[PDB]
């Protein structure tokens, strides 16, 4: 508990959700991990972003926070669900934009706690979409700063082929795990990492 | 979304065929567990719904408080289901399934005070018939429920929880047999019972294997047969014997048999007729 | 056949010990009650109450 820590989910949007058929069981059940994460130290804290097809957003940003996460949560994301970017209309996630608003929430936290002492963070991606060549400058981009800055990058791929989000993980000395089971999402999350 | 209901409704089915005779229910029940469940729940058949009852409160350990409070609020159904159901099975069932509802703390104290189930755990509690797997769910719900209780400030239950005091006969019976088991789960009901209340109560051993072989030594509590009235009548009592495997030795040619005592009286009922 | 029965233990010895209880059986005092029969060379119909006594003289014997 001396070491503050931070975890930052970053759950991927797509439409492929559709293809899950179910988002809001995924979300309760992260929602049941991340409460524990914060039960389990007083200095644990959690940021979640959401990369979704057309751009990344900030669904929320301490555990007496929970409750307030829980609503943060569900409202943010019933917003997302609008019809664009639907179905494999874009197969492609917007992991880059949502890594560098990660780094950017890792840094600002950070120096607040240089003022006091080291702070550990990791990202956790929860990825269901496809890489693409057009995102491999700008992923890799963010997934090099993060290695620098030793931030591991854990991935649970739900489903399908994230390339670059495997090499990420590699390079940065994080867990990539291809979930057979993606109803054991909250085992994976919990056990996995 | 539309695949949950489609994919864990298979296993629904897989449980639903195997329900009845054995312990199939138990991995698949958890599976089930995870993806109002309890009213649905409640008009599939008693097993397996039971077994889905025992394993989704323990499978609970922002979203999560909802859903105790969601379970707390259906206790109630999962409570008079668990009696009216009330074989070693189906005991360890309900108390198992009780048991889990306990740690949850969705029970009300009230109300399981004066409930049949708690007179049913220490009835099976008290009797010695009870086999070691009855006992250990019996003891793991009185246990359970006293743990419930983190008060008793507010809690008719520990009142009905002193039947432990029962117990004591019992667990002098399981210490005159060599059981073990059956002793340990006493310990811990007594251990958990001043728990709860607490605050409110004031090489050398080669010859040690030899020492015990000197307390083994054979020989065998018998009747013997003679005077035979002719050879026929020997054959026929021995091979009479040798069926029921109680012959410990013959010889034909002394018209002469040897059984042990436990096979006396069949012997003496088929000289009796033929 | 059913002609006669005898309530007695009967001792499966080793063609060693018999004879051991044998000379129990004699040269004793309070003894030779002691064996019914030697029904055969490793077994012998014997005692009931003196089942006991022959086990621990054996045993105190050599």
């Amino acid at each position: 508990e001396d070491e503050l820590n931070l975890l930052v989910i970053v759950v991927d949007a797509n439409p492929i959700w559709w293809g899950k058929q179910t988002l809001s069981k995924c979300i309760d059940a992260v929602m049941v991990l991340g409460n524990s994460h914060l039960f389990m130290n007083r200095s644990n804290k959690l940021a979640v972003i959401a990369s979704h097809i057309q751009e990344s957003r900030f669904l929320y940003p301490k555990y007496e926070l929970l409750t307030s996460a829980n609503e943060v949560i569900v409202e943010e994301i019933k917003d997302l669900m609008t019809k664009s970017d639907i179905k494999g209309q874009h197969t492609e996630t917007l992991l880059a934009g949502s890594l560098a608003k990660a780094l950017c929430y890792i840094h600002r936290m950070n120096k607040e706690v240089k003022d006091n002492q080291e702070m550990k963070s990791r990202i956790l991606v929860i990825k269901a979409a496809e890489d693409s060549a057009l995102q491999y400058m700008n992923f890799m981009n963010v997934i090099f700063a993060a290695q620098k800055q030793n931030i591991l990058i854990d991935a649970c791929v739900l489903d399908s082929d994230s390339g670059l989000l495997q090499q990420a993980c590699d390079i940065t000395g994080g867990l990539y795990l291809k979930v057979p089971q993606m109803p054991s999402l909250l085992q994976y999350l919990l056990w996995v990492f | 979304p539309g695949v949950l209901d489609r994919l864990y409704g298979h296993p629904a089915t897989c449980l639903a065929v195997f329900r009845e005779l054995p312990s199939l229910a138990k991995n698949w029940v958890m599976r089930m567990l995870f993806l109002k469940k309890e009213f649905s729940k409640a008009q599939e058949e008693s097993t397996g719904l039971l077994s889905g009852l025992r394993i989704w409160h323990t499978q609970l350990l922002n979203l999560r408080i909802a859903l105790l409070g969601g379970g707390k609020a259906w206790s109630d159904d999962t409570s008079q289901l668990g009696p009216d159901k009330h074989v070693l099975h189906f005991m360890v069932g309900s108390p198992s399934a009780a048991v889990s509802q306990d740690l949850a703390q969705l029970l009300s104290q009230a109300g399981l005070m004066k409930s049949t189930e708690p007179g049913e755990p220490p009835c099976i509690t008290s009797a010695g018939f009870q086999f070691l797997l009855l006992d250990t769910p019996a003891q793991l719900w009185y246990f359970m429920l006293q743990y419930l209780q983190t008060a008793q400030s507010r809690g008719m239950d520990l009142v009905e929880i002193l039947s432990f005091l029962f117990q004591l006969s019992f667990s002098t019976l399981g210490k005159d047999y060599s059981v073990e088991g059956m002793s340990d789960s006493l310990l811990n009901f007594l251990q958990h019972l001043r728990e709860f209340g607490l605050v409110f109560q004031r090489t050398d051993q080669i010859r040690l294997w030899e020492l015990e072989r000197d307390r083994l030594r054979f020989t065998e509590g018998v009747l013997y047969n003679q005077f035979l009235s002719q050879v026929d009548f020997e054959l026929l009592l021995a091979h009479a014997r040798e069926l029921g495997v109680l012959v410990f030795e013959n010889s034909a040619k002394r018209l002469m048999v040897v059984t042990p005592a436990g096979h006396s009286d069949v012997k003496r009922f088929w000289k009796r007729q033929k | 056949m059913v002609n006669v029965l005898k309530g007695v233990l009967i001792e499966c010895d080793p063609a060693m010990k018999q004879f051991l209880l044998y000379l129990d059986e004699s040269n004793a005092l309070g003894k030779k009650f002691i064996i019914q029969d030697i029904d055969d060379t490793h077994v012998f119909v014997i005692a009931e109450l003196v089942n006991v006594l022959q086990e621990r003289v054996g045993e105190l014997m050599d």
